[PDB]
DNA sequence: CGGGAAAATCTCTAGCA
DNA sequence: ACTGCTAGAGATTTTCCCG
DNA sequence: CGGGAAAATCTCTAGCA
DNA sequence: ACTGCTAGAGATTTTCCCG
């Protein structure tokens, strides 16, 4: 599996780790905490 | 027939990218075209191309002008 | 490194050095020290340094609105050649959006709409518009002006021709319309040296008369290949290449280890 | 270039256009229409009247294609913001009107200045008639009478089907307007090509067609002749 | 092109079409329809583009003053090797910043210090407490962040410390200062792979005993070189090639053409 | 001689003609109406 | 690498350490300081009393370079802030201190836990007072005695030059400063090099020192010795 | 004499730039050092950079290392 | 001289507000 | 007469290491 | 095949707010 | 499951043109 950490909206502080569940070319869609976010792959990190 | 529509598809240019480059390649000739992905012949080498990354012209410019 | 690496796990919870740093000071392998580093929630701040691309099929179009001198204007570009469609509104309402993208759709052949999420494009009357026309709605990722980089330039450049020519109006609705024609047919460059109108023009009739043209010749040209598998279906042949669809996964493979029935 | 002379005859017997013997005998369109040789723009403007609302119609003649919206009053500040958007849309060149008064007033006249449009005072008719059916018929649609006009343009540009090959007026429009951008293009390399002169072996000067990569194509006596790049010289006159 | 000139000129006034639209409609010349956009003074609407590059001398620091929690932090960077000097400041006050200025010279050589056109940076009191330590002040081009974009990411890296270990703190200072020593002491990269520290010392070692070699060097090696001119003073020769330095213009000419007394 | 036109400060309307009197990396010495400013190369445009 | 022989002849005869060496034989530093084998940190805190307010003033006790402030009250609070920043500036490893109050306070502790220094409880005391006569020199060009302050310590580092080659003590603790990092990067070196074990032409396991690109230096019986990296494999244990 | 001194000016790395290339160019070996200016050897190449637009380090890793 | 792995280098972006 | 930069995350190229 | 000039291409930045 | 871009100002490289 894959960890995220991102930077959702407008927030500064960055969130994480998230469930990776789809990894396209420019954005990801995550998992954190049962709420699904789709988070362009700029304002995210995946290990 | 056939060879004449064939001569008419490769008689179109498509502007291409790829997934990580964000400049715009040359005038690449068109082979095949299809719903999502069509193929082109750029500089002797056959690459297939989806289709949201693909601008298909004819430049009248060109056409009329060798 | 058991000791080093202690050592290290304990200087990064006060410190949270970065991987050079603990890699010079405990003697670490650089692998070592990125694994530290990785483990930390607290050092990660940063995302990848690359930029995604935006659809460039000819059915989409991007819309925004930008405001001037008090008011609001509603932009629509079409992506594969930028040719723009502006008109100053009332108010960010759904109704004058759901009107614009109507006169939008019965204009050219609009068939999916790239808007960020603003109250009036999210609107349920922008919906039933879309609807009844047979548009799809595609809604960027929230305050990622990035998924709408096109219409975002295309405001700048509208905003740049505007200023040139605000005196010749008197209203700014007339002099929105005037950048519109200047930028639509006035200014040159691009993939083919054209304007917008003319490249637009060169993108709609290139779409219609490939397919048309691709059409007939899948109708006359059917064959089957096999290479290295199933029935694959031929697409193109010739220079020692040929370009097949198996599963409607399309693939090229050279002229040898293939054989066309 | 080895096919001048089967085009010329092409020409001779069928009196075939430059564009057929361009696509068949693979020249380039200066020499095919040397040989051949040897409404895009047109706008229809009225205003119609419909539940006590002025509705503005603009018809691409040589296509069908429609463009309409409903105005507030049927005032020449409101015909000439239409056609400056009709302008600012679509390459409009000339506009036909029946001499109304919103038609003939400053403001419309300075627009046609402004957007390089002459004006000028059947089919505007027809086409009325067939959008006021398709508004009557798509009406209990919309509540407003604009949403619906703006339905009914919409049909009738991209739904309705019809003609020899069974396109709609969209795809006419664009099609003629690229048919249009062609004939530009050569016309625009012709001027380009006409101020040259050549010499070729050293005979007299002959007039300049095309530049190829491996050959000269030059007119001379009436006659098209094939020179090498090797042979003859170009000048600027 | 007479005609063809006219009618364009004509046009741009209406429209500023860009030189590839009017060489396209009127026949011209690129360079025709270059000069009529360049001498129309409302299409010059755009600066070249390139970046400056600020002074990265020894003695340069860059001092800004950066808010955060609602608080005033006051930052200094040495330009050459990204040690940083931060300190809370109670307000945005020309005594302050005089003091933290005083305190900096008195730490470090400080030679001359960049900063923007703030009311604490212009006031005669820092001007005062430059004047008594010799310390120059460089003013940046007002609100032209980039002239002083060293102490602006440092400004940024210090508050991304500064949120990763405020929680190891109860006041702002507290975090300041740890975030100081993380900066200079736990984060290693740059041009020697150093932390901020260990490049600062080796900068100002590096240039005291450069100094002191070449004056030496100076003194004893005395010696005239005519080469093609007058007798310029040599400063290196060897592998073929002759630094030297005539009129206080400083030229390599090759061995050959040279001749050194 | 030369043309300078230029974005000054905070203003986003551009400005000129305005003479050239240095030339350096990076920034320009201008003189508009009898006032000298300093300007950036990115804000600015000579001819 | 020729001059090893040399070096061994130079150590025997005037006991020279490695840095000479390595200056003098063109040695890599490794190979002298296993020839040769075969403060910078500390600090000193006191609390000062001038016109009724409290200075502290910190010293670089191989240097002389002074760090003081004048701080508000003598209470632990404010000397680990002065602490803390002492740290955030110059690598502080311990300080040594008079078993004050404000010193042995459990703040002061803590942050010299998180600085990483010890805390350890006559060069003070001439350095206070050569402190106080720069203070009273320059106390009629400061209208507050913390400007003076800093006026005084400015001048001590940087103006006031004495000692054997007539460098300020800045000077004096940049070359200090830059010595250790020297010292510390060659201890790093010989730790990364010391797990690891020669075996050349094949003979007994050989303590690695060099890793040249011509050649591979190893000590075997207390002797140095030159052997070819063609001819020697080294592996890690 | 001359040519130890010669030798540890030489023994000094720069890093430096150029006035419209915004990358620090690789550690060049020192020649000579003036108040407004340096001179380098890049790659076997003799340049004169602005006193502002040079970065002369020594590297203590390097140094005590080869 | 040849692959693999590790290291070095290059590319590229956000935030500084 | 003054001037974007920095540090980290991926991707790509060089170099080292044992054969 | 060789320079010069012109054209094409590449690089790079602000604004979109 | 989604995604920076565009147009202009300089700098550099290719190509064309007459020898
Ligand atoms: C009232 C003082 C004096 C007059 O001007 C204002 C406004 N200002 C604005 C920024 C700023 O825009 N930072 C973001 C940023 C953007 C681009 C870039 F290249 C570098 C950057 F840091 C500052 O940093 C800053 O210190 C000030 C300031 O101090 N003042
Ligand atoms: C309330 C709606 C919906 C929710 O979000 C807000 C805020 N917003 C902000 C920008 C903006 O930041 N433009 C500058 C910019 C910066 C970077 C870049 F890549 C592209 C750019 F255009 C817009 O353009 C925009 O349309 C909106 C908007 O519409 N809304
Ligand atoms: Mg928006
Ligand atoms: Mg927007
Ligand atoms: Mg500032
Ligand atoms: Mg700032
Ligand atoms: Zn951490
Ligand atoms: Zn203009």
């Amino acid at each position: 599996n894959f960890r995220v950490y991102y930077r959702d909206s407008r927030d500064p502080v960055w969130k994480g780790p998230a469930k990776l569940l789809w990894k396209g070319e420019g954005a990801v869609v995550i998992q954190d905490n049962s709420d699904i976010k789709v988070v362009p792959r700029r304002k995210a990190k995946i290990i | 027939e056939l060879q004449k529509q064939i001569t008419k598809i490769q008689n179109f240019r498509v502007y291409y990218r790829d997934s990580r480059d964000p400049v715009w390649k040359g005038p690449a000739k068109l082979l095949w075209k299809g719903e999502g992905a069509v193929v082109i012949q750029d500089n002797s080498d056959i690459k297939v191309v989806p289709r949201r990354k693909a601008k298909i012209i004819r430049d009248y410019g060109k056409q009329m002008a060798g | 490194f058991l000791d080093g690496i202690d050592k290290a796990q304990e200087e990064h919870e006060k410190y949270h050095s970065n991987w050079r740093a603990m890699a010079s000071d405990f003697n670490l392998p650089p692998v070592v020290a990125k694994e530290i580093v990785a483990s930390c929630d607290k050092c990660q701040l940063k995302g990848e340094a690359m930029h995604g691309q935006v659809d460039c099929s000819p059915g989409i179009w991007q819309l925004d609105c930008t405001h001037l001198e008090g008011k609001v204007i509603l932009v629509a570009v079409h992506v594969a050649s930028g040719y723009i469609e502006a008109e100053v509104i009332p108010a960010e309402t759904g109704q004058e959006t759901a009107y614009f993208l109507l006169k939008l759709a019965g204009r050219w052949p609009v068939k999916t709409v790239h808007t960020d999420n603003g109250s009036n494009f999210t609107s349920t009357t922008v919906k039933a518009a879309c609807w009844w026309a047979g548009i799809k709605q595609e809604f960027a990722i929230p305050y990622n002006p990035q998924s709408k980089g096109v219409i975002e330039s295309m405001n700048k450049e509208l905003k740049k021709i505007i200023g040139q020519v605000r005196d010749q109006a008197e209203h700014l609705k007339t002099a929105v319309q005037m950048a519109v024609f200047i930028h639509n047919f006035k200014r040159k460059g691009g993939i083919g040296g054209y304007s917008a109108g003319e490249r637009i023009v060169d993108i709609i009739a290139t779409d219609i008369q490939t397919k048309e043209l691709q059409k007939q010749i899948t109708k006359i040209q059917n064959f089957r290949v096999y290479y290295r598998k199933g029935p694959a279906k031929l697409l193109w042949k010739g220079e020692g290449a040929v370009v097949i669809q198996d599963n409607s996964d399309i693939k090229v493979v050279p002229r040898r280890k293939a054989k066309i029935i």
